């Protein structure tokens, strides 16, 4: 539980698009050489409220969370505490970190899985089934479905250079964990694009909250 | 042009060819190769002396690739055998 | 009959360099080649003067409206600034800034800024830090002459606190030895090794016989500093040399704290990093009268302190220290 | 396909005598010699000279343009990693205004096809400025090859001796940077090919024969580059060009690029007309004269007798 923190910064600037995923990347290891090469790191979606055209309004509970083992926080705290950085043309400014547990939870979600070569739903669940059993963790799986009933695909946009590729995934829903393989869950994650802002995993209110709309 | 002295005078033709050419509108502003040659206040292009034949022959070029006519007229071209070496027609006709 | 119909069209290779992409010597290590001697060596390859090539390509690029025919015939002054000039060009100036961008557009080459000390803007205060007169180590240029090996200037030779050539024990030498004056380090015509002025040789066996141990402390953090650079692969943050600058003033506090006979060898230095401390961090550092001595009292290398990440620093200043602290 | 696109027929006179004059065709000699030119240049084998005959219109120039666009085409993948590195350099030689071959020309030549800056103004640290310029943008450059064109005008000196100094000028500048030189000419070119041990060993020389009438195979060979000829005239009707083969080779001499451009006249005069056919006085009106094919076949002989050295 406490063994792993979540780094969590007020973040404030001009709004941000709702795929920002390698945005907020690039411009974090821009402004902290560090974070491009550890391993354990993750990054939690960033809270608001939407507007009409596919964006972001940060808000006063909208804030940048970094999931990171307590033995590297050294690593990320200087060039992050109190630093400011620009994506695109934009200015964002984070503040005095704070420090946040890894708490279980009953159910857990995830806004954005990927796996590389998993399109369709089934293959898809069959996939986090199977890194579900490499990570020795009880649970079942379930998608996040639209108004439609549809299951919910989430697109990340990686701008690498001058052309840009698709990666599409699915959000996941798995209940029945038992806090320590739910703590571990959490921790570990599924996708592995836990830097690209997609395989972190929360409390399962949050998948309410992206569910309602 | 027949040459006063013994030699066909390579320079005189060059810019000759130059003036004769070089006779559009002014607005045409080619900017020609080397620092010798260029326009005037009355669009005349002057040639000073100290320009050196081989550079004025380049600058033809460039003139020529340019404005790419479709023939070039010289006429009395035996004006081209006034020479003193022997072989040095065939040299006359090889620079042509 | 034959098959075979060929086709003649044009390739259309991507576009050259309009210089040649000359390689600058000894990148990463104490001896990179300054950009005065790139400049003189690039306009040695292409038979044309450094003056001549400068208002011929660079002023152009450089001096955005006049005429670059009209521009072909000034001096090297009008666009360069010989009002200031000096070896500081090499530093981290505004006219070194926009050089080091035309050069490396030119070109297309992505190593021309660690020939100089941009990388460091708003890091290191520019003044007392370059000499304002030309210098070199007769030494080097005739062992480099004498083993076919290219003329250049480094870096290091343009420091002010830079008077020894580590290789050769010799002091730096300022003054030509055939005509007695001073050279300027931008000039018309002033290749590596020669004397700007009358053209002649500043390559000779000169012993050094002086107290090298002084300076040896600074000499070598300079060429750390030097080296260094090209080896990060970023461009250094501010805030992330002033937090190591506090990293180290917190370890100092607490050895400090540990033994107080301390305090007597490390107050000046206590109170001076305080000072940067408490001063903007935007602020550049004296490299010289603040940075080296500091990790010399620490007993850390320019080289450790700019190139380890925050938790080797950390324990190598507490084993350095004899701290039980672990970050 | 051995047939022209069908559609050029309802297209413009222009595009097909665009067609007629962009394509080309590869006839044996050509081929051979054009295997045998790209081995010695990706193996120069210790030599600095791959001197190319041939009669005036085996193709020559146009062997010359394929051999630049495929070796440009061969190192294109790398271009983008590495600049200032252009991989072939082609220019051809210029006949003197005056009596002696002029070197300062050639020098600045060489330059403006380099692209390199500021060439008038210039500086010598020490034409020696410009030989010294050529040598060090050979050597950044890293040109693969180095082609000369119509090396015959190198030998337009009055001195016997000069003649080799010629090609002793081209040595020096080839040695301080190592960088092959592939001159072509016609057969002027043969008082350059072996003079002294320096131009005899590192020297390798290509020929490039014409088609002579003799052995059955090359009047086969000549027979059937008039068929592909005729069957990629871009023409309403295929003339019958085979059975005047007689009368093709009179007047070419077996030289392919002579066979070209006449039919290129040819089919130009026939499009202006709108005919759908050639007749033999067509090919009668643009005919070479017969005092000219007189004058190249006893140059193309004499040339031919020189090089039978064995
Ligand atoms: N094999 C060929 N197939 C088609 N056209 C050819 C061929 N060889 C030469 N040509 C034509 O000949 C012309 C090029 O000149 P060519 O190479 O024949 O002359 P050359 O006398 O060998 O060269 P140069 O006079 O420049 O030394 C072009 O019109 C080209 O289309
Ligand atoms: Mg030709």
């Amino acid at each position: 539980s406490e063994e792993y923190v979540d780094l969590t910064f007020k973040l404030r600037g001009a709004p941000i698009p709702l795929d920002n995923g390698y945005l907020t990347y690039a411009a974090l290891s821009r402004i902290c050489p560090p974070l491009h090469e550890l391993k354990s790191i993750g990054i939690h979606p960033i809270a608001g409220i939407p507007t009409r055209n596919n964006l972001l309004e940060l808000t006063a509970q909208s804030r940048l969370k970094i999931r990171i083992y307590h033995q590297q926080i050294p690593l990320i705290y200087p060039y992050l505490a109190g630093q400011a950085f620009h994506i695109g043309q934009n200015f964002y400014q984070l503040d005095i970190p704070d420090y946040k547990p890894l708490i279980s939870s009953e159910s857990v979600y995830s806004r954005l899985v990927i796996i590389k070569g998993f399109q369709d739903s089934t293959n898809f669940i069959e996939a986090v089934q199977r890194q579900m059993d490499n990570l020795g963790i009880q649970g079942k799986i379930e998608l996040l479905t639209r108004q439609d009933g549809t299951p919910q695909r989430r697109q990340l946009t990686i701008n690498k250079e001058g052309k840009q590729f698709k990666v599409r995934g699915f959000g996941v829903k798995i209940s029945e964990l038992n806090p320590e393989d739910s703590l571990t869950l959490q921790e570990q994650g599924i996708g592995g694009k836990r830097k690209m802002m997609c395989g972190i995993f929360v409390p399962a209110t949050r998948s309410k909250e992206e569910e309602e709309t | 042009i027949a040459p006063e002295s013994r030699y066909f005078n390579w320079k005189e033709y060059y810019t000759r060819a130059l003036i004769t050419l070089e006779e559009p509108l002014i607005d045409h502003k080619f900017d020609y190769g080397v620092r010798g040659i260029s326009r005037d206040n009355f669009g005349k292009i002057n040639v000073e002396s100290k320009v050196v034949a081989p550079a004025l022959r380049r600058a033809l070029e460039n003139a020529l690739i340019h404005r790419h006519p479709d023939v070039f007229f010289v006429d009395e071209a035996q004006h081209f055998g006034k020479v003193a070496s022997g072989y040095k027609l065939q040299d006359q006709l090889d620079c042509l | 009959i034959y098959s075979e119909h060929w086709s003649l069209n044009p390739l259309e290779i991507p576009q050259r360099s309009r210089l040649f992409s000359l390689e600058p010597v000894a990148v990463g290590t104490p001896y990179a080649e300054s950009l005065s001697s790139y400049l003189h060596r690039l306009a040695q390859a292409h038979c044309l003067t450094s003056e001549k090539l400068v208002m011929g390509e660079i002023a152009p690029l450089i001096l955005k409206d006049e005429d670059k025919s009209e521009l072909l015939s000034k001096n090297l002054s009008h666009l360069l600034g010989n009002s200031d000039a000096k070896p500081a060009i090499n530093g981290m100036r505004e006219m070194t800034e926009k050089l080091v961008t035309v050069l490396e557009e030119l070109t297309m080459r992505q190593d021309l800024r660690f020939l100089t000390l941009l990388s460091w803007k708003g890091m290191i205060y520019d003044k007392g830090l370059f000499r304002n007169y030309r210098a070199w180590c007769p030494c080097c240029c005739e062992e480099w002459m004498q083993k076919n090996k290219t003329i250049y200037e480094p870096l290091s030779w343009s420091f002010k606190d830079v008077e020894f050539c580590l290789i050769h024990k010799q002091r730096l030498i300022e003054e030509c030895s055939h005509c007695g004056a001073r050279l300027p380090v931008m000039a018309r015509l002033s290749p590596a090794g020669f004397c700007s002025r009358c053209y002649g040789w500043l390559g000779q066996e000169i012993k050094g016989e002086e107290e090298i141990e002084k300076y040896r402390v600074n000499i070598q953090g300079i060429s750390e500093l030097i080296a260094l650079t090209p080896q990060l692969g970023y461009k250094p943050i501010p805030i992330e040399l002033t937090r190591k600058l506090q990293l180290i003033l917190l370890v100092f506090e607490q050895a400090i704290g540990k033994d107080v006979k301390l305090l007597g060898d490390l107050g000046g230095i206590m109170e001076s990093l305080r000072i940067a401390s408490t001063t903007n961090q935007s602020q550049p550092y004296h490299l010289v009268k603040l940075i080296i001595p500091v990790c010399e009292k620490a007993k850390i290398s320019v080289f450790q302190l700019f190139g380890s990440d925050f938790k080797e620093l950390g324990k190598i200043l507490f084993g350095n220290f004899s701290l039980e602290l672990k970050l | 396909s051995t047939g022209f696109p069908l559609e050029l027929l309802t297209r413009p006179a222009t595009e097909r005598l665009a067609y007629f004059e962009n394509y080309t065709v590869a006839h044996p000699r050509l081929k051979e010699v054009y295997e045998i030119l790209m081995r010695t240049i990706a193996e120069p084998a210790g030599a600095s000279f791959i001197f190319v005959y041939g009669a005036s219109g085996v193709g020559k120039t146009t062997l010359r343009l394929r051999v630049e666009q495929k070796l440009t085409e061969l190192a294109l993948p790398k271009l983008e990693s590495d600049r200032a590195r252009v991989p072939v350099v082609g220019i051809e030689a210029i006949a003197p205004e005056s009596r002696y071959f002029n070197w300062k020309e050639y020098y600045t030549r060489a330059l403006i096809t380099l692209e390199e800056p500021l060439i008038d103004h210039k500086f010598d640290y020490g034409a020696p400025a410009l030989r010294r310029a050529l040598e060090n943008a050979l050597i950044h450059r890293h040109p693969d090859v180095f082609f000369v064109d119509e090396a015959q005008h190198f030998g337009k000196v009055a001195s016997g001796y000069k003649l080799q100094d010629q090609l002793d000028c081209l040595k020096s500048l080839a040695n301080m940077t190592g960088i092959l030189h592939c001159l072509l000419g016609t057969y002027e070119l043969l008082t350059f090919r072996n003079l002294s041990g320096q131009l005899s060993r590192r020297s390798v020389d290509i020929h490039f024969r014409r088609y002579c009438a003799d052995s059955p195979e090359d009047v086969q060979a000549f027979k059937s580059v008039l068929l592909t000829f005729q069957q990629h005239l871009p023409l309403a009707e295929t003339p019958n060009l085979v059975d005047h083969w007689e009368y093709f080779y009179e007047r070419t001499l077996g030289c392919i690029g002579t066979l070209k451009d006449w039919l290129k006249r040819v089919l130009s005069d026939a499009l202006d007309r709108e005919a759908t056919t050639i007749t033999l006085k067509d090919l009668q009106k643009r005919a070479l004269s017969v005092a000219q094919c007189q004058k190249m076949f006893k140059e193309i002989q004499e040339g031919e007798r020189q090089l039978s050295e064995t």
